[PDB]
């Protein structure tokens, strides 16, 4: 009927592809995609976000990054190879988290903007994991699919 | 009455046992399990029937013809095959278990949920309304459990607190003692409620990642690797064996089902999957 | 004490005549360093008021304005409409940040009045255009950093980042 | 249970090549950070342990505090002098065991090279694996089934492999050990030692005054006693391969690398080591 | 049009006298149904000043205050000094959303000086104290929340939600 | 009411990092929780754990602030770095046995301190070892998870 | 018999073993060794049938079609493999002691608990209903211990009790003095209960942690730390190779099965760490 | 009505025939022809050609020889068998869009150069899989027939 | 700097002499290694005139020519109708690259006016009839890339290419 997660999908990798300036940082992130789907659907959700958090280094010059990443066009993760891979996927699962409501967009830029509320963050994604492990599936898989397709291997 | 006879049986599972559903695009593992209307895993009676069938047919090379009558020719059929399997509906899955509130140990139970049970009882019901074969022994053994439903509860031991598959906790209210245990295997077997049964369930699956090693250079090959998806062995799957007239189907029920212990199912029967025990329900309770 | 002042820096070019100091210390908290700015200031629940642009206290979290920190105090004649205040350097949440902070500052913010007639529904806009992005180097940030083209002759480097680093939220109003 | 842990000492003392010294070292390290408590409390005094002898010691009379620990630093430097003393290397075991692996490795029609090399000053390898880690805050490579010190294969391949590749390009690095897309083709074991001429491990100390300080002002030593392998050891290993033509360089660069370090600090000039033999076992 | 107005919710009395209008009409934002309190307004980048405690501005994201929002405009001898604002319904940061809003609002907050003095160093306090949570009660949840006493005998209910969903941050210097 | 490790591991996370001020402690917090858990797999739970108790060199008046951390949310961990972040550590492998209810927290309040019990703690440690090493280690690697995540690299 | 014969072999290592399952996110090494349903290391049998059937391919190069009808075909396979590897049960690994009050003092000792002896057990009933192949000796000596369940058990020895990696005291108590031994080496067979051989058994691996060199400062590069489980040497996994009367099944069993000592197992053998020894059952017990 | 797609289906396939040169790219694309068919109408027209492209690996100079393809005849899109084929498939599909001008001509010829304009492709694609649901299944239909028949099976 | 001229490859030898240049460096980015042509060149919008070959420019983004880029110049004869530019060796739609560029390039371009005066219907042409491409070895791939017939005795992997490497558009008007 809808497939929208194909579309929300379409929509997040538009984004995160104009970002990730350097190539190696979009090879690296499809690296990310291919992988992060089937991780999260064996070792479920909160240990597969525990995982992506530890490997992101949020550290408050990302954050900014991707609080802009949310609103405008012109960001651009800066970083390493890796630890833009694992941010920008970080963004994708937040944007699939906001977009459909799971989280007010409020209360998750609130959050990374302090160095705080992000504990608080990470609880009330602990309280949600049920819903979103079974609703982010579709959307990870388009988007490991569209990372598979529009960037080349290394 | 329409059935002449009729055989519950169990399928307890020797080594690992995958019977492939079928792969598509949308799937995230290459080689899924087949599920069943409620997402549990089920033997579809196509699997079963053609398995066994093919079993029988090698173990049996002197009587080739009643198997043809009661499951059907191969060549030109002009009868419909008087068997009549069921699709096996999973039982009671195996569970890591770290118990809470008993020194007693296990490193291991039995989980089934209620689900399980109603369709369990569904089949009984119809099969002693359409072949006269009454089961009360176990169709009271599984009312006396559904009577108890909407709370977790064991069977074959006092545990009263369980952490099953080191996620999922648990406040088991024994039943009683009073219950003859269904299929004994020493473990106890907790019946669950069916929202927390459907994750412990899936997280007791068992998926596998392979790959293909290039053959001159050891090396994998490119798209070589995948996954599969086992249930672990010791499940139990309930299916039931339908018979109809023609005295063929009578000796079947004497000379066939008697003989018949050990089958493989499903597919990757050279990695040591499929061995399987079948335990006829008419000389297990 | 050591006082810092704070700027919008939208695409409007409303910054022309608003302070006193070019570098009044021998230091600004904002530095550039042949690799782009940095110790960028973020202010957040505010917006930038492009009619007479300043910063407008808005009671949304997403509404974040980006600017610059200088060490100087505002044209002495204001107090009337420019939040002053000092921090203890560390509630500041800063961008890029290079050193540390002497634990103690006081700076100045470009206010205007919340006008409860309108509302304030406020727009996202980013600083393309390089058009606006080229002068507004010699515009503030040569005036204030002359040390430009004195010493980046790649100044594309610190024309690229204010491109992308710098944003706001705008009223559009 | 307990009595374990206040009879383990005895044990070091009295098997000294038949107990597990991984378990050995884990089981007295309990003692060692727990000290005052396994001190202040009736042991069922035994005139053979060690810890009695911190009963008679008097260090700092006024304070007991401070007396323990002095006593507990005493302590460490006898626990590092007793594993150095008692536990001595057998030998037999290895002899054997690489005798059957290179009959196997024969078997499995395998070009072998087989090398001992001798520790000509007091080796550090593996340090920071955990092996007296809890005790002296710095390991020792230990085998805790074959019981005796080792160089892992992956350094030895390592080594190899960085000397080889200065010296031939990265190109013929990969045509040796393999890219991230082909196998390699040269096989390493681990290195155990084989004979020994009085010690295995003998204790040493670092101590860092300027290491991460300003200035003089903070500037203080910071001794830390620690075991590395004694001189005179021989650590013996093999390396097994089928393409014939990647032997010659396995000759040349082994008797060089070793002059070099093969462990850790060798800056410093600590894990030296000498190419005592190389024989060489064709595969006809 | 529709006036609310913004009331902190801090463990002191400083909110004692600053509402004029308990409803006037018919409805509010904040709601109180049989489980808690739900759409509570949450107020970033402010702290609480309990000498005349009033949400004092400093540009640190994490000091914030949480309050609810009813109706009516205060005292009639204010506003010249609170923070009178004109929003989309949106643009605030609503704790435990229950329904749509009225796309269109004023907002009327307790705004005190900057005072660029001293040091602004805010401090987090959590409302505890339970004998705070009834005498708040008692400073607005009878004067106001008239639907207490006529409703929920479920005191203990909105006590412990009101121990653990509002909390804040505040100078106290 | 029963939490499984990761919620656990992040609610005593919580507090143990609002309890370290200092940034250098949270730095060696760390540093601890990053490699502590492959050294209680390699050297046993019970060599370590004394070892993580020695090396966190309480002296009564920390262990007084540790023991405050259980009761209050304002406590704060005192000390040199290097020992702040090991008495952080040490609380976190007693929130564990605790929580779990493996060992009362009279039982440890009680050791740590009073030298005759620290040797009975030890016995009932040989007892508990199955119990606790069972899982202790998945809860330790969501403690090093969030370490990696919510702390920057010194 | 469904099967023209049945092969159980114990599998040695000689070298340390890596068969690795990949890396996870639930679980803190980087490289971890194949578990089982049950928690307990393995060899999932694809594993062991790649392995092997490299190996033979490489070394009996004249006899490829045999050795294709038997396990399989590399490319268009028009017939499925007449060979069937079960999954490697894990035997007797080895474990670091400490204990007082011995004639000999050891440095380790095999350890097992009753769970695998159980999975050995089902194996060969298994595998005995559906072969002709019969294995009484083992079924005996295997029983003979799964008596003296629900405490633990030293098989050939006098230690009364010990401390087992450092972490785990166990009280044990002696089973015969008499009973053979099934891993033909005078070092003592501990068999503890579950529920701490469990963790007995999980603890005995060996994790090293491996680096990566900045080659151009000489340093461990940024991210270039992990960690590895390897098996340590003289572990023993116990499985059976399975096959189908074909005349080349025959042959398959008749030198190729009688001249198969050696192979290569897992990966990491460019370290030294694949080599492993196969016993044939049928010709050691 | 579709009886001219039995026609658009055999230039179609005269294309894509005289295009793969290796003959086990022919019988590969075979494969697919019989693959996707079932895909597209059991699972959705976005995700199976998601799917395809994600195997296609659109590379600028595989689509170069794509866009050739599109108007020469000689056309010799090259690479490996299982990863030429899906471009073909794709290359089927796309050649319907066009010759039936559900998607134009012109738009596609360059949104298969400009790498961002090759996301908008996919966009349009989701604003028009119910419609190329419809009207491509002959057309689907009639490839798989042509397949099995000219191609010989593998 | 670097000079390069795009010479068009079309079915007509109207190419014999439109360039003077055969080598004038070293490096051609027009390579040929034991496989056929690497990093071909094509450009949109554009469609040849064969009698006189010459680049119509069009607008149709269909509209495409291939042919190989040289280093050279034209004939020393022109610039009065062709075109000439300077692209950064990233705006090159550069077809089977195998080496890298010289991270800019001055290219030109053999053009021809827009001949405002019919309909400039532009007619698919492929490359066919291997006989033409005998004659067009010898007269480009022999003159310029004289190493044919000296290492490649399978001209045919640069016979069979061409006749499937090639196609363009052609006015025919």
């Amino acid at each position: 009927l809808y497939e929208e997660d194909y579309k929300l999908a379409l929509e997040a990798f538009k984004k995160v592809f104009n970002a990730l300036t350097h190539y190696g940082a979009k090879q690296a992130f499809r690296s990310r995609a291919r992988d992060l789907v089937e991780e999260i659907y064996n070792s479920g959700f909160i240990p597969t976000f525990f995982y992506i958090i530890s490997k992101a280094e949020l550290n408050s010059d990302s954050l900014d990054s991707l609080i802009s990443l949310f609103s405008s066009d012109n960001a651009i993760l800066r970083g390493s190879d890796e630890n833009v891979s694992y941010s920008a996927y970080l963004f994708i699962i937040l944007y699939y988290l906001i977009k459909r409501g799971i989280i007010e967009q409020k209360f998750l830029i609130q959050a990374l903007r302090c160095e705080k509320t992000r504990l608080d963050l990470i609880d009330k994604l602990y309280n949600l994991a049920p819903i979103i492990s079974a609703k982010i599936r579709t959307y990870l898989l388009a988007i490991k699919r569209l990372s598979e397709a529009l960037i080349e291997a290394r | 009455p329409y059935y002449a006879f009729a055989e519950p049986f169990f399928i307890h599972a020797i080594t690992h046992l995958h019977v492939g559903s079928g792969s598509s695009v949308e799937e995230e593992i290459a080689l899924p399990f087949q599920r069943d209307e409620l997402g549990y895993p089920t033997i579809y009676a196509s699997s079963l029937k053609g398995a066994i069938k093919s079993f029988l047919l090698k173990e049996f090379p002197d009587k080739r013809d009643v198997i043809y009558k009661v499951l059907g020719e191969d060549e030109n059929p002009e009868e419909a095959s008087l068997g009549t399997f069921l699709d096996a509906i999973l039982f009671a899955i195996p569970s890591r278990i770290i118990e809470i509130d008993s020194a007693k140990p296990y490193v291991w139970v039995y989980v089934t949920t209620y689900e399980l049970l109603k369709k369990v009882k569904l089949y009984l019901d119809s099969i002693s309304q359409l072949s006269n074969a009454s089961f009360s022994n176990l169709k009271n053994k599984i009312d006396t459990i559904l009577a108890k439903e909407g709370k977790n509860i064991t069977l074959d031991s006092d545990l009263k607190s369980a952490i099953l598959n080191e996620d999922f906790y648990v406040e088991l209210e024994a039943l009683n003692n009073k219950i003859p245990s269904i299929i004994n295997a020493g473990v106890p077997l907790l019946v669950l409620e069916d929202s927390i049964g459907r994750e412990v369930i899936n997280r007791s699956l068992i998926r596998v990642r392979r790959i293909r090693i290039d053959r001159d250079k050891k090396v994998v090959e490119t798209g070589g690797l995948w996954s599969e998806e086992y249930v672990p062995m010791k499940t139990i799957f309930f299916s039931v064996l339908l018979g109809k007239e023609s005295k063929e189907s009578a000796i079947f029920a004497s000379c066939i089902l008697r003989n018949l212990r050990y089958v493989i199912l499903g597919g990757k029967e050279t990695i040591g999957k499929g061995i399987v025990e079948l335990r006829w329900v008419k000389d297990v309770i | 004490s050591t006082q810092r002042e704070y700027v919008f820096i939208p695409i409007t070019n409303s910054i022309t005549i608003d302070v006193k100091i070019t570098i009044g210390g021998s230091d600004h908290i904002t530095n550039i360093d042949e690799r782009g700015i940095h110790n960028v200031l973020v202010i957040t629940g505010y917006a930038v008021d492009e009619k007479n642009g300043r910063l407008v206290p808005t009671l949304d979290p997403c509404d974040y304005v980006k600017g610059i920190l200088v060490a100087g105090t505002p044209q002495q004649a204001q107090s009337n409409d420019f939040l002053t205040l000092k921090l203890p350097a560390n509630k500041l949440y800063l961008i890029r940040k290079k050193g540390n902070i002497s634990d103690d500052l006081k700076i100045y913010i470009p206010y205007s009045s919340p006008d409860a007639r309108n509302s304030m529904k406020t727009k996202p806009v980013s600083i393309s255009d390089d058009t606006i992005v080229n002068n507004i180097i010699k515009e503030v940030f040569d005036k204030i950093y002359n040390i430009t083209q004195k010493e980046k002759v790649k100044i594309e480097k610190v024309k690229e980042d204010i491109k992308e680093l710098f944003s706001y939220y705008a009223l559009e109003q | 249970a307990i009595d374990f842990l206040v009879n383990i000492l005895e044990l070091i003392k009295e098997k000294q090549c038949n107990i597990n010294l991984f378990s050995a070292i884990s089981l007295t390290s309990i003692v060692y950070n727990n000290f005052g408590e396994f001190l202040s409390n009736n042991q069922s005094y035994s005139t053979n342990n060690p810890l009695l002898k911190y009963h008679i010691i008097i260090l700092n009379d006024k304070n007991k505090t401070k007396d323990v620990e002095e006593k507990r630093n005493i302590f460490k430097r006898e626990v590092a002098e007793l594993i150095s003393r008692n536990f001595k290397l057998d030998g037999e075991k290895v002899r054997n065991y690489f005798d059957s692996l290179k009959e196997v490795l024969k078997s499995l029609k395998y070009t072998i090279v087989d090398v001992e090399i001798t520790t000509r000053t007091r080796a550090l390898i593996g340090v920071s694996t955990s092996l007296g880690k809890l005790i002296f805050g710095s390991g020792i490579s230990f085998d805790p089934y074959m019981n005796l010190p080792y160089i892992p294969a992956s350094e030895i391949k390592g080594i190899v492999r960085s000397y080889i590749e200065g010296k031939l390009g990265e190109q013929e690095a990969e045509e040796i050990f393999g890219n991230e897309e082909r196998e390699g083709n040269v096989n390493f074991t681990d290195a155990y030692p084989t004979r020994s001429k009085d010690f295995l491990f003998v204790p040493d100390v670092i101590t860092p005054h300027y290491n991460g300080k300003k200035s003089e002002a903070d500037a203080e030593p910071r001794p830390v006693i620690h075991l590395t392998i004694a001189p005179k050891v021989t650590f013996r290993f093999l390396i097994y391969y089928k393409r014939e033509d990647v032997g010659k360089p396995i000759c040349d660069s082994m008797p060089i690398i070793l002059i070099r370090g093969l462990g850790a600090r060798s800056s410093v000039g600590y894990s030296l080591f000498e190419l005592r033999k190389i024989e060489v076992i064709k595969a006809a």
